[PDB]
């Protein structure tokens, strides 16, 4: 049995989102609807077509008829931006449960937030291990598309740069880190290292001092 | 009324691992259990159907003839034997109450097959506003707890075959990992 979901659906805040999930006469079956925010476990928000559980806001509504079951989120909030999966229950097929490909609901038009950058030098316990790792931490920024420019004193660097892709946090704002691996010889050779987090055509300062 | 998945970790490819699911708050026997997995970032996937206190089994084709499901009605626990582990089986495995009432989902446990040897996180302090570096661990199951005597973490990155994560607090560090629980204090 085949379930089809649109891969991506995006709306404006306050507008309604309608997540379609189709199947040959899916109305004659029972459909559930799981909402999974990134990092959390899947949450049941609609079960048995139309019913919604406890603690689910009334704006989450469901419908199942003909060849398409639909999860209609009215008055969409940024807190609703998540992946949504329809699940069909049929105690007659050799695949009792059958999930859909899922739909990641993105809430456009969210307010931007300036990145909070925190540059960290290698540890005194790390230089004794012949290691040297710079850590550049970025928090509470939207959208989640930053470009970390690692520069050493006046010169720019290329090797050792390893940046993570931003992961959404509780306040729907993204966070990402960027590590610069170097040698203890180059740490006490230069006099200052800097992490230039370039976000939305707007860098942000951060500098450390190998002295202390 | 809760479900507790456990037994996941790091296994070598082609190996075997046993997953458990402790039940509580209901008559475990009268309701059908399911195993549901989910590749990282990908979609959901049903794995195995075990039926009620009886014995009726249904399998996902990916693990058909490989994984084996079982349950203990007296001890109120569900089991899922996994065989010939592959990278297609590296996922978050969930144990769910298929029944009359709203389905119960326990917090899933991660199973990760890996080509590198399992290793414990190494903690280094970070000062300038203060932080905690946890690097050279495997698999990525890091978690920070900032308990001091007198709050959210960052995602991990891959460096040289192992992962590394960090964090920081507002204005002693302790992390939990199956290979080893580490601690470090900062000034």
């Amino acid at each position: 049995y085949v379930l089809t979901q649109p891969p991506s659906v995006s709306v404006a805040p306050g507008k309604t989102a309608r997540i379609s999930c189709g199947g040959n006469n899916i109305g004659s079956k029972s459909v559930h609807w799981y909402q999974q925010k990134p990092g959390q476990a899947p949450v049941l928000v609609i079960y048995y077509d139309t019913d919604r559980p406890s603690g689910i806001p009334e704006r989450f509504s469901g419908s199942n008829s003909g060849n398409t079951a639909t999860l209609t989120i009215s008055r969409v909030e940024a807190g609703d931006e998540a992946g949504y999966y329809c699940q069909v229950w049929d105690s007659s097929s050799d695949h009792p449960w059958v999930f859909g490909g899922g739909t990641k609901l993105t809430v456009l038009r969210q307010p931007k937030a300036a990145p909070s950058v925190t540059l960290f030098p290698p540890s005194s316990e790390e230089l004794q291990a012949n290691k040297a790792t710079l850590v550049c931490l970025i928090s509470d920024f939207y959208p989640g598309a930053v470009t970390v420019a690692w520069k050493a004193d006046s010169s720019p660097v290329k090797a050792g740069v390893e940046t993570t892709t931003p992961s959404k946090q509780s306040n729907n704002k993204y966070a990402a880190s960027s590590y610069l691996s170097l040698t203890p010889e180059q740490w006490k050779s230069h006099r200052s290292y800097s992490c230039q987090v370039t976000h939305e055509g707007s860098t942000v300062e951060k500098t450390v001092a190998p002295t202390e | 009324v809760q479900l507790v998945e456990s037994g996941g970790g790091l296994v070598q490819p082609g190996g075997s691992l046993r997953l458990s699911c402790a039940a509580s708050g209901f008559t475990f026997s009268d309701y059908n259990m399911n195993w549901v997995r989910q590749a990282p970032g990908k979609g959901l996937q049903w794995v195995s159907y075990i039926s009620d206190s009886a014995s009726t089994i249904y399998y996902a084709d990916s693990v058909k003839g490989r994984f084996t499901i079982s349950r203990d009605n007296a001890k109120n626990s569900l089991y899922l034997q996994m065989n010939s582990l592959r990278d297609e089986d590296t996922a978050m495995y969930y144990c769910a109450r298929d029944g009359v009432g709203a389905p119960l989902w326990g917090q899933g446990t991660t199973v990760t097959v890996s080509s590198g040897s399992a290793s414990a996180p190494t903690l280094f302090p970070l000062v300038s506003l203060v932080g905690c570096l946890a690097q050279d661990f495997l698999p990525d199951s890091i978690t920070f707890s900032w308990k001091y005597k007198n709050t959210r973490g960052f995602p991990s990155v891959l460096r040289g075959g192992k992962y590394a994560a960090t964090s920081q607090v507002l204005l002693v560090c302790k992390v939990q990992h199956p290979n080893g629980n580490k601690e470090k204090n900062v000034p």
